[PDB]
């Protein structure tokens, strides 16, 4: 089903929210700011199917609100990381089953 | 970010003075910081902002690629000194001032008097306008009439280093070892610079999309010598202010 990826906790935290995420062949994974902005989509790898180094967004969406959002199909986990927040241990996955 | 600060130091400015933001942003760059001579006690005034840089010049992105500067600021008031209320802010001000609320974040709960604002676009922002709101000494005793020093940090651009306590992809990477280069790969990143030390052996540098390499195959470097240039195009800088906190009449 139609999920979310949220970036930043309630606690000031800088981390990809759910850390982990699953969805089917077809779902949608849309991203928005929680806080501790800015934030942007910047994959790590995934495996033949998708091209994670490509939807990596280096448009670091200053407003909050909502970034955007994005239909995979390729079957697999995709990880990927906080361009910036990338020490502060903002990472998370995707599933496609 | 001004966030990176909070996690990692409880003060953010050293006995020296220096703030902890330049840790990470290692260039130095101007600040400016205006405010009032004096205000009266439970008043309203506006601190104003600014961080110059050439809006003309795009900076390494962290995808390698060229793109704007955004821009932050750590602005340390006086003890019992908040950012004002909403409700506080009179009526011709509220406009002039930067959206109270939303831009301004304390420090720490017990900081409040330390208020952080950014990263924001950085061609949105040529003046940053703080409402702010001074104490009252009757009512409070921890303050008193006098007059005060503010401090200023104010930054625009990528930083050099991570909390990691990795360098960024905006700073100069050098040679790890003396020798020849024998070849630099590339996807923006050069994968690797190999260079034939000495006695043999050979060696392999990465260096992250964005820095440019001012080396070539067939060069000799010595151990430390810079393999890119400084692509670094923002700055951190300080500057201080004081303001009297008048008695009424
Ligand atoms: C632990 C190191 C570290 C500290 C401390 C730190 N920053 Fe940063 N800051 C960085 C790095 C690295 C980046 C770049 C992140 C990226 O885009 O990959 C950054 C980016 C920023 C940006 C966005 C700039 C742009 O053009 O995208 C602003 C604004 C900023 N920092 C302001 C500050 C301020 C103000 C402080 C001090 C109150 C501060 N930072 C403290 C490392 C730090
Ligand atoms: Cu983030």
């Amino acid at each position: 089903a139609s999920v979310q990826i949220k970036m930043g906790t309630d606690k000031y935290a800088p981390l990809y929210e759910p850390k982990a995420l699953s969805i089917s062949a077809g779902d949608t994974v849309e991203f928005v700011m929680n806080k501790v902005g800015p934030h942007n989509v910047i994959f790590d790898k995934v495996p033949a199917g998708e091209s994670a180094p490509a939807l990596s967004n280096t448009k670091l969406a200053i407003a909050p609100g909502s970034f955007y959002s994005v239909t995979l199909g390729t079957p697999g986990t995709y990880s990927f990381y906080c361009t910036p927040h990338r020490g502060a241990g903002m990472v998370g996955t995707i599933t496609v089953e | 970010y001004p966030f990176y600060a909070q996690y990692n130091y409880d003060s953010p400015r050293e006995a020296t003075g220096k703030i902890v933001c330049a840790n990470c942003h290692l260039a130095k760059k101007t600040v400016e910081i205006e405010v009032p001579q004096a205000v009266l006690p439970d008043t309203v005034f506006k601190a104003v902002v600014k961080v110059p840089y050439d809006l003309d010049i795009q900076q390494v992105q962290a995808d390698g690629s060229p793109s704007g500067l955004n821009v932050g600021a750590v602005l340390m008031l006086p003890e019992g000194f908040k950012l004002a209320p909403p409700e506080r802010v009179d009526e011709e001000l509220m406009e002039e001032v930067g959206d109270f609320y939303y831009l301004v974040t304390p420090y720490s709960e017990t900081d409040e008097n330390i208020l952080l604002a950014g990263p924001l676009p950085g061609e949105d922002y040529q003046e940053m306008i703080f409402p702010i709101l001074s104490p009252n000494p009757a009512t409070d005793a921890g303050v008193y009439f006098g007059k005060y020093s503010i401090h200023l940090g104010g930054n625009r651009g990528r930083g050099q280093v991570y909390p990691t306590g990795e360098l960024s992809n905006n700073n100069a990477f050098s040679a790890s070892i003396a020798g020849t280069i024998a070849a630099i790969e590339d996807n923006g990143f050069g994968f690797d610079v190999t260079i034939q030390p000495e006695d043999g052996d050979a060696v392999v540098t990465s260096i992250l999309p964005g820095p440019e390499l001012i080396v070539a195959v067939g060069d000799t470097v010595e151990a430390g010598q810079l393999l890119t240039t400084n692509p670094n195009v923002g700055g951190f800088g300080q500057m201080d202010s004081e303001i009297v906190l008048q008695s009424s009449s």
